[PDB]
């Protein structure tokens, strides 16, 4: 299973992988910085710079992992999707559930 | 707690299971118990408060023991910050206020659990002008909630879309009513 | 549901994101730039910068989305692609919701 | 279909990416260089730069394009994931298959 | 009201649908509203009081309302000059009194909706020479509703017939019982 | 009735045929009678107290008043001499006195008739070194009764064998907690 | 449920009426004097005066009423029809049961 | 089968009548003259005189009987409506089906 | 749909029939005069003058209407029956739908 | 049916089975005495004398005959146990049955 | 299969075993003496000693092994009785099928 | 569930339940001395003196008790059977429970 989520810092960013990976919910963490977001304030248009972050686990581990980030992110209503892939490596499946 | 406390929810299937769930909560964290009790038909309702990453903690234990995927667990959710306009209505019970206005709409809304009905009324405060004015849960119900909300026609209009968005397929009934007669507030 | 695709400059995927703003049929939009594309050109292998554009919108919502990219794309041959999660945040949805 | 994975360096997602092309078993590929991965060795926490590569081909070439790429990876355990879009622009698969 | 009032009784399965059926009825026609309580299990009940006339405006208003054929409508009644002994049980909660004689037979009956129960107790009283005791609608029930006569024993007999007649397939049980011992009535 | 009375229990699904089998019952013997009140979703429950051979013979008349393979007889038991900590449990509501000791164990369980939960706890207060706590039976739940024991950890032990025993198929859940937070204490 | 018959005089309809309300076998009745039959008798159309009679009774006395009204009625082949309402006012269907 | 229908005047009706018991459509016909009906005409409430007619048959032969009635009645929209009873005598349906 | 009632005057017919029409919730109404009722009073066989109104309306206005006649009529136990044919000439069922 | 059980003494056994039959709850019993039981109390094994009885009687009768038994044995927790034959002789059948 | 029965006295007990050993109907017989039995005769209640007899035999014996019994026992109408164990040693059955 | 079996004297039986109820493999036991049995040896009918036992356990136990019971019978091939009864005292059953 694939989580993500976006912030508007790298370093907020940084801090919310490290707590998920020492109550071990998560296996690694990828963070991709300098981005734009485009959307609709007071009927206006506006822009500005976000980080967005990718998120490995098993999927027994999904109900755990989203009520922990609600309770740590940093924005009043956080943005956090799930996707479920349909085939992987049977080996780096062995890897995940061995670290988690 | 502080000014802003956050709450944790849990619907299980029976009661003897809902006094095992709260134990193992309660030991992980220093997080306060508000309900425990059976629910109709042999059910139970749980609720945390705290603060937010304590009761991050105390969900977590709680799920393990309640065996997410065997079927006891109905539903669940955290809300990180609480409006201040719904507190008031979950510590003891609270009554419907003279109406100043007669020429507000009312919004009424039924939903089958009690997880779907408190996060959608806290997001439709949170993002609309409108007030709440009642909030009923399961008393021997079945599971079945309702609360009502009340604003001028084209805000209300607005909260309608943001309940079905959260709610989805928990959602039973909606209406709008404009104009209702005096009556409904009383006996309300 | 979230709808992806790619385009030559930066300037041309910020033109596509603030017209679906305007006609309320998506809520939000993020790019990210200079990235690489490889493929084949008259049997020869070839390289090329590209900017890549991805957009958030409600599932009733995707038959009209797709069609108004189709017309103003600036390609001969644009690759659109749609991509449903499993699961997301009950109050994000409800945002996404009430700004569409 | 999207087959998704990740190299050390931008100079080994281009060699994957070309040996593929070479024996049609895709497309098209894209590249992202310069991100942050994050993970526990050790019983430590560290970081490193990482690159992802994104491939695009149909849906009967999965099983081929995923032995090859375990044969030729650079990593140990190589972690390699599958996606199946939900809908796409017809004429965009049109050219996929007369590519492949 | 005057001396002798009409009622009118609506039924329906949602109660945010039982909110906007009230609001139509009494825009319609001056008429005083009585219940407009959910019901178990999320249920509601509507009961109208006032001239025969008004109270037949308000009840074609309703029925356009409540969608006639949807399936939100579960039963209805009117019932144009309500019998004196029955008023009391319906404004108030009331009691079982000293059963003077020791000779008397009592009948007791249960049905399937609210509104069979109050019209057939309705003409039971108006052909038979019996007297009312009890009567209880749902209340957390899910729908049952029961009532008891007393009288003599061929008058008794002769109730239990229009009883039949009235309720129809909405009849769930009937037993009659010769010179009951004196704990039943105290227990009542 | 002196220091040790006998119990008999009766349970039906329709509340005018309880009636019927209770005057039966009263008289066939000069027995008193305790709760004929009906039971969710409309159900009755028939609590009789006296000399062990007048309880006998009360039950006898029932037996064959209530239609013994008819489907109108839910379930019934007779208790030769109820245990002496059971009888301030069904007099009057009770409630959970402080806990003395943080060092015992309490056992929860849930059956689905009060037949199986009077006759369970019965023979557990009987068989080991425990205490009870709490007993609550169905009002609007729908036939679920439950009750607590506390003890120490090898005695409640021993108590679970024994319910397991008497509930046979009518068990629905049964869970051992080891040194409880006071908070359930007290929410009890 | 409605049972229907004619009679040649008003007479003949009242004592048949009267026979069926002492046997407790119907609730009530109405006649309707004065109307015209028209039929073929050997090969001839003639005209009469004929009076119609309705009877009212629940449907468990259908069969004993028919075979009495059999038993008495003047003419050598009775007409005699049953109709079965869909609907009726519950109060009145009290009276009905009271009354036989 | 029981068919009936209204005309304006008694004449009018035994013309009928006569018609369809020379085509051996019809056993028998009962007339009912001198009652009131009660309308609107142009968003006013007015009242006239009519008489009744009442056929019986058998069931084969409603198709044949409703047809040649349109054809010949007065009134420009006729009203035209048909009963099936429930139960009758059985020798009365012998009778019946001899004279058609 | 076919409803008929009885009532003690042909006075009091007319105004049944006039009432429901204003309402919009019948289309025609027929009015039969001075016909005879017997039953039974105090043990006692009796007879008295009654007037028969028969109602046409469409199937999807019957709760409405037998609703509004049980508030209005004169008598303490109404006799109101509903009838349903099993056929009709569809132009009078159009005539029918555009009155009401 | 058959229902058996054991008492201390043969007095005792007596007692019960005339009990039961003066009520007409079966139709006669066997009484078989001086035997020797083996248990453990207080986590030692002990054994004393103990005298057994068997009832015959009627299936429908069941319920009613355990009931009364439990009321009248001098144990604290006596052991009642209940016996289903799946055949018997038929005139036997009767005997029973004319006797209880 | 067990089949039992009951006799005044000892020695009419041995007899029927030795009869239905002799015709290799059954494999074993066991007798208990001295028992009381206890029933009402012309409404009093009186006692007398009776003798038991247990007979072990195959499934498929037992309609003959009946009908045998009936013949010869003494008492005007004899109790006879079948009962089914549900498991028994392996070996045993082997023994008993070895000997009938 | 009810154990049977037999054997030549009252010591041995004794000896068979003592080792039962120091495994907590049942409840309690009782022993009846003193029968006859009577049986074929070498084509000849022969009657000897026995002695039987009955013990009593919960069904989940049965199949540990039978076979610890092989293991220690003085005979050759002995007899082993069980019988499941319909219906027993609930409180009694907990004592079962209570004690194995």
């Amino acid at each position: 299973a694939i989580i993500e989520t976006t912030t508007p810092t790298e370093e907020e960013a940084k801090a919310i992988a490290k707590k998920l990976l020492e109550n071990r919910l998560i296996a690694e963490a990828i963070i991709t910085p300098a981005l734009t977001k485009i959307y609709r304030e007071n009927g206006e248009i506006k822009s500005e710079t976000v980080t967005r972050v990718t998120l490995y686990t098993e999927e027994e581990n999904v109900p755990k992992a989203v009520t922990y980030i609600k309770a740590i992110h940093p924005d009043p209503i956080p943005p956090i999707i799930v996707i479920t892939p349909t085939d992987a490596n049977p080996a780096y499946k062995g890897w995940v559930a061995f670290e988690t | 707690d502080p000014e802003r406390p956050a709450l944790g929810i849990l619907e299980l299937s029976s009661y003897a299971r809902g006094v095992k769930v709260a134990d193992a909560a309660l030991k992980a964290a220093p997080v306060k118990l508000l309900k425990c009790e059976p629910v109709e038909p042999g059910r139970a309702l749980i609720m945390l408060l705290g603060e937010p990453e304590d009761v991050a903690k105390a969900m977590i234990a709680a799920l393990d023991v309640a065996g997410l995927g065997s079927g006891n667990l109905i539903d669940y959710a955290l809300i990180p910050e609480i409006h201040p306009q719904l507190l008031p209505f979950l510590k003891e019970y609270k009554k419907s206020e003279p109406i100043k206005d007669p020429n507000k709409a009312i919004i009424v809304a039924e939903v089958s659990t009690v997880a779907a009905a408190i996060e959608a009324a806290d997001v439709a405060l949170r993002l609309a002008n409108v007030e709440l004015t009642s909030m009923r849960l399961a008393e021997h119900i079945g599971g079945r909630a309702s609360f009502t909300l009340i604003g001028d026609k084209e805000d209300v209009e607005k909260a309608a879309r943001a309940i079905r968005g959260v709610a989805g397929e928990r959602l039973l009934d909606l209406e709008i009513i404009e104009k209702p007669v005096e009556a409904l507030i009383g006996n309300e």
